[PDB]
């Protein structure tokens, strides 16, 4: 909650040439984060992200063996946000977007989940947001990206061709195989006048004119793209040249973010 | 005949219990009391009516019974004597006396009689007296049966419920509060059914007057 | 002079508005005392068998009806199911339909009293009218073998019917409209043919072949309602009356003595409801209502195709 | 279910360019309404929308109005809850930019859309978005709610774009699947559809007085 | 004198003017006098009323009641006379010799003895802790300690107004006690020892459960022998 | 068919009959999200507890002029066991029972009468679960409440004891809880008085006192560990700041 | 912009082309009160009211209300 | 002093008088919190290690308007309860009794506004009563808001300071901080427009940069848990001129370096 | 020249030509045409354009060829009385019913309040604004009943529950109630019934009296002036 004078001051600062952010960041600069992985021994993979303003997210990865003819989608995401109802609009919108970005053909290599000519692994992604102060789409995306690159799966040791004669799948009791799937990343941008901002803060979201959601995968922009309202009292229309600017910005500065999440 | 008892519960304003053949209903009344803000009416009394079945949980079958009970009870009560107050009325069915999968008229009549007795016991201002009977018409014979049994309902062609209003010592009919007919019938059958039902209701209301006077008189000086 | 619009007057003093209108020989709905509303329908346009030559393959609707009366619109659609049946004029030999009613009035939530009571009463009146015999829902299943299906010119199965009714632009009680729309929709239902391939037997519906639904056509009835008002001497502008087809806000708020009838064109009656919470109800008014309902049912039965 | 009649528990369900017409103000118990009906070679759609408000709202004092949008199926249940709610959120984002919400303190506006009819005469929910926008605009104008401009939309190869100010501004952008390098063509095609829809909407408002 | 039912003929000459008491209604539309309650009709410048059985109290002017303080406001108390009923109000200036410096010192949970002074149909009823009609202050105020007994309204009326009701006399033959009687269905008693108060409570409850006033003495003797 | 208690006096994980599992706790883990917080590890259990308040009530209906209102919320995740849960646990009767039991336990210990017209909210997240979860919940709530600087009379410690034929086993895990009946206790301070007693399966009447005594001694040891951790954290906090 | 330029821009930007469905046809289809107004929609006056009583009622409201008298005297105090 | 935990015996001498943070049974005194033992004459009490801000008479606080009520306002100051601001405790531009202003209270203060106030008195349960009856108090404008824990605000006699670069800071006792451009009143320290929502139309870029840097160094001081004073604020601002970009001050190592340099310079 | 008819998004006039000021149904919007900034007044409603002089000119769009606000005239029903104030519910805002649908018949038979049925306990609070049949609420304080002697007003001698009262809005109040006044000759009771709503209608006789026609009984009200 901000007053009229605060909002006017902040908007005058942000919508200037050059733009002035309240903490002095550059238009493309991110804030520091802390990453932990592999701290839930009962899961195939896990991660925890802590933001500088107190935001925190926890991700768990679990698997199951299914018949990949009856089963159509091998990736499923479930989202829980503390303080919100299970049928809240924002929760279901985020769930839908995250299931769309990890669909079968999106840049996610689902051929690595196949065991035997009949069966496959199905991956369950569980997300729990402990504390948040703005739209937590990119934080959840970063946590999912971190957790999926440190996941291990059971190793099959019982035949591969079972079209004619089928045997129950059987797995080695100690060894596991690292999953080398290619996960995407999701970015959120803010529109303040004629400027574009990367990784906006809570107070910057209260004065923004509009927002954009852009997906990224292995060097290219990916299909799920949306316009989103970050507030309800200042949302307005924008000219078409700001969309191209945002796409170019994501294309230019995405590779640096990838190197920050390595290991 | 029928058996009725008055004043059997301890933590309500009024209560009763009505038995007719194999149908058994117990009812309670609490009011006038303070209502919720969303139930309040500026100039008259508000009602809250609940009906519970003998088996299972309450469903849409009980909602129709609540609607009909509310229709019958609203003109009976002198509602303008209790502005913005509430009266709670609850009926529990203990034994249906019929096949609940097909028929519900005996329960409706028993609930009407029990609710009237509980309203008398509580001390609520009433405009007049009431009585209710079930009626059926049997196949082949085409005879009109007052107070049918459960076996006669299984071979019936139409089933009816009649509730009347009596004044002046229980001898003058003031209005027809409810008539509910379902089946197949013509006009002559209807006008014979009404004529028989009026006499049966008069006998029932005389019996009810005797029971009430027997129960209430020892409580006064 | 100080004057209010008719809607405002109906909102702030409905009884006075009703009394003033009646003394002039009219009604606040602008009709005569014994005048009904006109009815127009459109049968079987949303079903999968609507086009006899081109059968829709993504549609699971077996019968349909659209009804318009005054400003109110009713849409009815019927679907089906199948159940395995393990284990005269008597009511034990008859079936019914399971309806769900929605009245659009700007509310989100669970069902209201109106919707629940209307659904239950539709189910009960279908059962009591002896319209749908149980033997009319028995499945004569075929067998498919190497692939073709042979029908007979073990286990047992029965059909189950469901109904969905949507009411738009409501201005008054809507039970009669829903009943009449459902009556129109039932006479156009086609049942798909079914065949078969601890045991697991799966029954499958035929893609294009179907058979008609056989109902007792002499037991079909139509609905109407009436109201009774007592005149107030001090409110008449410069004795009791009978009113048909109640509508608008002023009439529904002020009238507490009503009559409901289901009448068949054969000559008998299937339903009758009397509720006297206002003016006294006399035998003459009952007879008049019966005659009017007979005329209305005769009109509604022989009006289309 | 204690509030519905759903039948026996053991039963199983049976297993087996565009020309427009626009009309407003035909529902009695609401504030505004519209009917949109579009036909082409290989598709046919009908839609109904209704507006309730401005009305009282529960809670504390608010200085501007609040908008709620509800999408419902019709006849056939072709969509599940999650996608309908996502489309509702997108529409609410669009219409928070065109309604003059500062004019309606401590009040709410509720909008209902019914998906009556949709038949294939010869990626499926995206092509339905423009007609929803047209219907909501028409119903809001019919109900007398203040709008800064008339909002329309167009669809081209899985991309939906909504315009105001004669196509010089964007109030909504949606993209699923499709080609990654096709952005200018989509914008041009969507704007071309938007201009025709805007002409038809203005004609409908001006003629039916 | 006679037993009457709602809807019965009213046996009073229409010419003679009779003041109407409880249980009798005057129709606002037809101006007709009819009974609405079941019971015994008593006709006494003559007054007619019906005596009927009841348990739920409705406030009436000049009644003696016992209340519980349930809330304190800036200028008055909030008082309950019966569970689940609408509350009444007791003003800070409704005490003897009251002024803006001589404030009352009652708390939430205290018992009070008061008189109903205002019972308008469109408003909330008011009570006072002194008889304003006569200027008398006879027992009104706080009741310390003791025990409270719930009874029906006819029993409370019989205790308060009938001097031939034998309960107080038979109770006084066993112990010395203090008593306050409220027409809302409350009785307050207190003795010097707790056992005597308990015996009085049990005797009053059992006597109210019965209808025969000739068995009161045996009940009292048995109950006072029980406590040893 | 496994050796729950071997003839040599050893359990399946290598413990003896009167030994606790590994006990680790942390305090002030979420400074930016709550007034008080804790992180509890008991064997393979992992729980996060947050305490918010005392603060202004959200609604004017939930206001009391004589004391504060206390609320407890428990969230059990779908990934807390080896097998993923099919549906949510938010509105189960078991969870509501747990929440009511915790509220009624801690109503008598917290001095709610010195914070009138306020509300205190407790939110709990269970990440991993390996038997004896109720005692862990009790210990986490105690630690988080003390970390928030809220007045109370004493500690409350939770413990679980299983009865295997004639042998009592202290602080059972999931394998033992699926093969025998268990008892859960809540002990106040260093006394013999119980705040909670929970028996859900059959136990012979003439074998309950011994189980109670064993559990009471175990809870005293648990209280000692919690007190030591709290004192160490306080010493570190005051040494430099 | 100049006034003439602004007006030309206004005129140019305001341009638009001003120009058999079964469902639409089905849904979108197609004196006593006029002479009886001011009585059907007026305030309540009893039917059988003598002209004397009506005149007395009308005459009362043509005299100052209680607020009018008090406001008249207060003018001299607060100028 | 001595660290105690809840339920611990403090003393058994029947000579002490008990204060806050303790309970007793006969002659035995116990602790109800974790904290330190304090003695004042014959009074014995325990001071908690952690807790929320507790208002005191005469405090200078910064708060936000929460509710608009009946002749009163509700103000959030970060305590256990909301504070109360009566309509008679503020200054009205026109007057109090003109032959309104009770139904038009939102024309002066409404939900979300920030203001400067002083604690007038405490109620029975500890809740505060505020007043704004001086020219140095009122609506806040022309700057930015930041927050630090109240335990890091060192008690002093003055709480408004003028900083180099034409910047003024208002240090709230409850921990709420306001940074703004220096005005004429601030310079002089060393009618209808007092409720205006408009900012100064002549705020330059240098002032905005300076405010950003001051906010960053205040957050850096709070990160190292160093008490905030005017001298420390100025010293940290001057020592951060090594970095030309304000945005580099948000990294952890830079914040720790600034704090350690401040402490080392003070200790020398 | 000014346009004659308007629709949402239609430009009307520039700011100067005289300084133009947007009124009801209009707005001021920034436009960029041919690379130059433009200011104009834009219509927000369908209707006709009229301008009145208040130099400064106010431009407004009037529907044809709502939400209560300060200065509006409303028709209300009395719900509760006390010694300090009266509680009412708003039924119509400037001869237009509010809401359009009152919810009659939604709770079944009998005489039920709008929120007194089964649907009141299952309303989705987080997916809508309010339930079926809900209305705006207002409060009339005793000091606002009249303009003179506003310290000796007896509420029960002015209004009764169930009366229809014409009032004027003073303030928006809180989120629950508006604030209303009747301190004018044309404001007060317009419809009333004898015996506290159980009898027949009464007619106004004097500034402070109403009369029952069937039986010549009189009661005290604060009568709004007829004719």
């Amino acid at each position: 909650s901000l007053s009229v004078a605060e909002k006017s001051y902040l908007y005058d600062s942000l919508a200037s040439t050059p733009s002035i952010r309240p903490d002095g960041r550059l238009p493309h600069q991110f804030r520091p984060i802390e990453i932990f992985t592999d701290f839930l021994p009962s899961s195939n993979g896990s991660s925890r992200i802590i933001a500088s303003d107190g935001s925190e997210c926890i991700v768990s990865i679990k698997s199951k063996v299914v018949d990949h003819h009856v089963e159509n989608e091998l990736l499923q995401v479930d989202v829980d946000i503390a303080g919100q109802r299970d049928d809240a609009l924002v929760v279901e919108t985020i769930t839908s977007l995250l299931n769309k970005v990890l669909k079968s053909g999106s840049g996610v290599d689902s051929s690595k989940l196949q065991l035997t000519k009949k069966y496959s692994f199905k991956i369950f992604v569980d997300v729990l947001v402990i504390s948040s102060h703005s739209h937590p789409i990119s934080l959840i995306s970063f946590a999912i990206y971190s957790a999926l690159n440190s996941t291990y799966l059971p190793k099959l040791i019982s035949a591969f061709d079972d079209l004619e004669v089928e045997e129950l799948p059987t797995f080695h009791d100690y060894d596991m195989v690292k999953l080398d799937i290619n996960p995407p990343l999701v970015f959120i941008l803010a529109v303040v006048g004629n400027n574009m901002l990367l990784d906006p803060a809570a107070n910057e979201s209260e004065v923004a004119n509009n927002g954009l959601i852009i997906s990224w995968s292995n060097g290219k922009i990916t299909s799920p793209i949306r316009s989103v309202a970050l507030n309800d009292s200042n949302v307005k229309s924008f000219k078409p040249h700001l969309l191209k600017q945002g796409l170019a910005m994501v294309e230019k500065y995405a590779p640096d973010v990838v190197r920050s999440l390595e290991n | 005949s029928v058996q009725a008892e008055i004043g059997i519960l301890d933590h309500v304003d009024g209560s009763s219990e009505f038995v007719s053949q194999d149908t058994k209903v117990i009812c309670s009344v609490t009011g006038p009391i303070e209502p919720k803000a969303r139930q309040e009416l500026p100039t008259q009394l508000a009602l809250e009516i609940i009906v519970r079945p003998a088996k299972g949980v309450a469903t849409t079958r009980e909602k129709v019974l609540e609607d009909k009970l509310r229709a019958v009870l609203t003109p009976l009560i002198t509602r303008h004597c209790y502005p913005r107050q509430l009266c709670q009325i609850t009926c529990q069915i203990l034994e249906s006396g019929e096949d609940e999968a097909e028929f519900s008229l005996r329960e409706l009549s028993c609930c009407i009689n029990a609710a009237f007795l509980a309203l008398v016991d509580a001390g609520i201002a009433l405009n007049s007296m009431c009585a209710s009977i079930p009626i059926a018409i049997i196949k082949d014979t085409s005879d009109i049966i007052v107070d049918p049994t459960a076996e006669q309902l299984k071979i019936s062609l139409s089933v009816h419920t009649l509730a009347l209003e009596f004044v002046n010592g229980g001898k003058v009919v003031k209005n027809v509060l409810l008539l509910d007919s379902n089946g197949d019938f013509n006009e002559d059958q209807l006008f014979s059914l009404l004529e028989l039902g009026e006499q049966k209701c008069q006998e029932l209301v005389t019996n009810i007057r005797r029971i009430i006077q027997d129960n209430i008189s020892p409580r006064l000086v | 002079p100080i004057t209010f619009p008719p809607e405002v007057l109906a909102r702030i003093s409905p009884e006075l508005s009703l009394q003033r209108h009646l003394s002039l020989g009219i009604r606040p709905c602008l009709r005569k005392y014994e005048e009904f509303r006109d009815v127009a329908i459109e049968n079987n346009t949303l079903s999968r068998y609507a086009d006899a030559g081109n059968i829709d393959t993504k549609n699971n609707i077996l019968g349909s009806n659209v009804l318009k009366s005054g400003k109110t619109i009713v849409i009815t659609s019927i679907t089906g199911g199948i159940i395995e049946e393990t284990s005269e004029d008597i009511i034990a030999n008859y079936a019914s339909v399971y309806p769900v009613v929605e009245v659009e009035r700007g509310r989100v939530g669970a069902c209201t009293d109106e919707e629940m009571t209307i659904s239950q009463k539709l189910h009960d009146s279908i059962l009591h009218s002896r319209i749908l015999p149980k033997k009319a829902l028995k499945v004569k299943a075929g067998v498919r073998s190497a692939f073709s299906v042979l029908y007979p010119d073990k286990r047992k199965w029965s059909y189950v019917l469901y109904a969905k009714i949507v009411v738009l632009s409501r201005t008054g009680p809507v039970f009669d409209l829903c009943w009449n729309s459902l009556m129109y929709a039932l006479q156009s239902v086609k049942l798909p043919r079914a065949f078969i391939d601890r045991e697991t037997y799966e029954i499958i519906c035929d893609q294009t072949k179907s058979v008609p639904l056989m109902i007792n056509a002499k037991n079909i009835a139509f609905a109407s309602n009436y109201g009774i008002v007592e005149l107030d001497p001090e409110c008449q502008l410069q004795n009791t009356v009978l009113i048909a087809d109640l509508d608008t806000e002023a009439e529904e708020t002020s009238i507490h003595s009503t009559i409901s009838i289901l009448a068949a064109p054969s000559g008998n009656y299937k339903q009758l409801t009397l509720m006297g919470g206002g003016a006294k109800i006399t035998p003459e008014m009952i007879k008049r209502s019966l005659l009017l309902s007979r005329v209305r049912a005769d009109d509604l039965s022989t009006r289309f195709n | 279910d204690r509030r519905r009649l759903l039948g026996p528990a053991a039963a199983k369900p049976m297993a087996f360019e565009q020309e427009l017409s626009l009309h407003t103000g035909f529902i009695e118990n609401c504030n505004g309404s519209a009917l949109v009906e579009a036909r082409s070679l290989g598709h046919q759609t009908s839609l109904i929308t209704a507006v309730y408000g401005p009305r009282s709202i529960r809670g504390s004092f608010t200085s501007q109005g609040t908008i709620s949008i509800q999408l419902k199926n019709g006849l056939l249940e072709k969509y599940n809850t999650n996608e309908l709610k996502e489309v509702s959120s997108f529409l609410m984002g669009i219409f928070n930019s065109v309604v003059n919400l500062s004019r309606y303190p401590k009040s709410g506006i509720d909008i209902f859309v019914y998906l009556t009819y949709d038949k294939d005469l010869t990626s499926q929910i995206s092509s339905l978005i423009p007609h929803c926008i047209t219907s909501i605009t028409l119903a809001l104008a019919d109900a007398g709610i203040e709008l800064v401009d008339m909002a329309g939309a167009g669809e081209a190869n899985g991309t939906v774009v909504s315009f105001i100010k004669n196509g010089e501004e964007i109030v909504g952008f949606w993209k699923d699947d499709g080609d990654d390098e096709d952005l200018l063509e989509c914008l041009d095609r969507c704007k071309e559809q938007y201009n025709r829809y805007r002409d038809l909407m203005i004609s409908c408002l001006m003629n039916q007085e | 004198s006679t037993f009457i039912f709602p809807g019965d003929s009213f046996p009073v000459d229409p010419t003679t003017p009779v003041k109407l008491g409880p249980g009798i209604y005057c129709d606002p539309n037809t101006q007709e006098i009819r009974p609405v309650n079941t019971g015994v009709l008593h006709v006494s410048v003559q007054t007619a009323y019906i005596d009927y059985s009841s348990k739920r109290y409705i406030p009436s002017v000049n009644d003696f009641v016992i209340g519980v303080i349930i809330g304190t406001f800036s200028d008055s108390y909030k008082v309950s006379l019966q569970n689940f009923s609408s509350s009444v109000s007791l003003s800070y200036m409704a005490f003897p010799n009251a002024s803006k410096k001589n404030r009352p010192t009652l708390q939430v949970g205290d018992l009070v003895y008061a008189r109903v002074c205002t019972a308008e149909k469109e408003l909330e009823a008011e009570i006072e802790c002194f008889d304003s009609t006569t200027g008398r202050d006879a027992g009104f105020g706080i009741l310390e300690d003791g025990m409270i007994i719930d009874v029906n309204l006819n029993f409370a009326r019989q205790l308060l107004f009938n001097n031939d009701f034998p309960l107080l006399k038979v109770l006084a033959a066993h112990t010395k006690f203090e008593v306050a009687i409220g027409l809302n269905g409350k009785i307050w008693v207190k003795c010097e020892e707790l056992s005597n108060t308990l015996a009085c409570y049990r005797t009053i409850m059992e006597c109210c459960q019965k209808n025969d006033t000739a068995a009161f003495k045996d009940i009292a003797k048995r109950q006072f022998k029980e406590i040893l | 068919r496994l050796e729950i208690y071997s003839p040599e006096g050893l359990r399946l994980d290598g413990r003896r009959w009167n030994e606790l599992r590994r006990f680790e706790s942390s305090i002030n883990t979420h400074p930016h999200a709550a007034d008080g917080s804790s992180y509890m590890e008991q064997g393979n259990n992992k729980i996060i507890t947050l305490v918010k308040g005392p603060k202004e009530p959200r609604l004017k209906s939930q206001m009391d002029t004589s004391k504060a209102l206390l609320n407890v919320s428990v969230n059990i995740t779908k990934f807390s066991k080896f097998e993923r849960s099919k549906s949510s646990h938010k509105n189960e009767r078991r969870v509501l029972e747990i929440q009511t039991s915790l509220v009624r336990m801690f109503e008598k210990n917290v001095m709610l009468n010195i914070y009138p017209r306020t509300v205190i909210d407790i939110e709990i997240h269970v990440l991993e679960q390996d038997g004896g979860i109720m005692g862990s919940l009790i210990n986490g709530i105690t630690l988080a409440l003390i970390d928030a600087g809220i007045s109370m009379f004493d500690y409350i410690s939770g413990i679980s004891v299983g009865l295997y034929d004639t042998t009592p086993l202290l602080d059972t895990n999931s394998l033992e809880e699926n093969a025998m009946s268990t008892v859960t206790l809540g002990v106040v301070g260093k006394s013999e008085k119980l705040s909670l007693l929970l028996v859900e399966d059959k136990i012979p009447l003439d074998r309950l006192e011994n189980v109670l005594a064993i559990g009471i001694a175990g809870a005293h040891r648990v209280r000692d560990l919690m007190d030591e951790e709290l004192r160490k954290h306080a010493q570190k906090r005051v040494s430099n700041a | 912009l100049n006034l003439e330029e602004s007006w030309k821009a206004i005129k140019e930007m305001n341009h638009y082309c001003f120009l058999d469905f079964a469902f639409t046809n089905f849904i979108i289809k197609d004196l006593s009160l006029k002479k009886h107004n001011n009585e059907l929609l007026g305030i309540f006056v009893p039917c059988n009211l003598p002209k004397t009583t009506r005149k007395v009622a009308i005459e009362n409201f043509n005299r100052p209300s209680p607020d009018d008298i008090i406001q008249s005297a207060q003018l001299n105090a607060f100028n | 002093s001595q660290i105690v935990t809840p339920g611990e015996l403090v003393t058994d001498d029947p000579i002490w008088m008990r204060g806050h943070g303790t309970y007793f049974l006969d002659n035995m005194t116990y602790s109800s919190v974790a904290g330190t033992v304090s003695r004042v004459n014959r009074l014995l009490s325990v001071i908690p290690l952690k807790g929320r801000y507790a208002p005191e008479t005469g405090d200078h606080v910064v708060g936000r308007i929460a509710e608009v009520g009946n002749k009163r306002w509700k103000v959030d100051i970060g305590g256990k309860q909301h504070a109360v601001l009566m309509l008679g405790s503020v200054n009205l531009p026109g007057g109090i009794l003109r032959r309104s202003d009770e139904l038009q209270m939102r024309s002066f203060l409404k939900e979300g506004d920030l203001l400067n106030a002083e604690v007038q008195s405490l109620f029975q349960d500890g809740s505060a009563s505020l007043h704004t009856r001086s020219l140095k108090y009122g609506k806040l404008r022309n700057g930015m808001f930041c927050q630090v824990p109240s335990s890091l605000i060192v008690r002093a006699k003055n709480h408004t300071h003028n900083l180099p670069g034409n910047i003024t800071v208002v240090l709230g006792v409850n921990g709420y901080i306001w940074l703004r451009k220096t005005s004429q009143m601030d310079l002089a320290r060393d009618s209808w427009q007092i409720y205006s929502d408009e900012n100064d139309p002549s705020i330059s870029n240098n002032i905005r940069q300076a405010i950003c840097r001051y906010a960053n160094v205040i957050k850096a001081l709070a990160f190292c848990e160093i008490g905030i004073t005017q001298q420390r604020i100025v010293s940290a601002y001057e020592a951060s001129m090594v970095y030309s970009n304000v945005g580099e001050l948000i990294e952890k190592n830079v914040m720790e370096s600034i704090g350690s340099d401040i402490l080392t310079a003070e200790k020398m | 020249q000014f346009p004659e008819i308007a629709y949402p998004g239609k430009l009307i006039c520039p700011q100067y030509g005289f300084n133009y000021v947007p009124g009801p149904g209009t707005k001021l919007i920034q436009y960029e045409h041919n690379g130059r900034t433009l200011e104009a007044i834009t219509a927000t409603l369908v209707g006709t354009v009229r301008c009145e002089e208040e130099k400064n000119i106010l431009v407004s769009v009037l529907p044809g060829t709502n939400l209560p606000k300060e200065g509006d005239i409303v028709l209300t029903r009395v719900t509760r009385l006390s010694l300090q104030r009266a509680n009412v519910e708003i039924l119509a805002v400037e001869d237009k019913p509010s809401p359009i649908d009152s919810g009659i018949g939604s709770n079944g038979s009998g005489i039920v309040a709008a929120g007194g049925g089964s649907g009141a306990a299952t309303f989705s609070v987080s997916q809508a604004s309010s339930d079926l049949g809900e209305t705006f609420r207002g409060i009339i304080r005793s000091q606002d009943v009249r303009s003179t002697d506003r310290d000796r007003v007896k509420v029960i001698e002015c209004f009764k529950p169930g009366d229809i009262v014409r009032a004027q809005v003073l303030s928006l109040g809180d989120g629950t109630n508006y604030y209303l006044t009747t301190a004018r000759n044309d404001l007060g009771v317009v419809f009333a019934r004898a015996a506290n709503g159980a009898g027949g209608l009464m007619y106004a006789t004097d500034w402070q009296m109403m009369t029952s026609p069937v039986t010549g009984a009189t009661e005290k009200r604060k009568c709004a002036k007829p004719f």
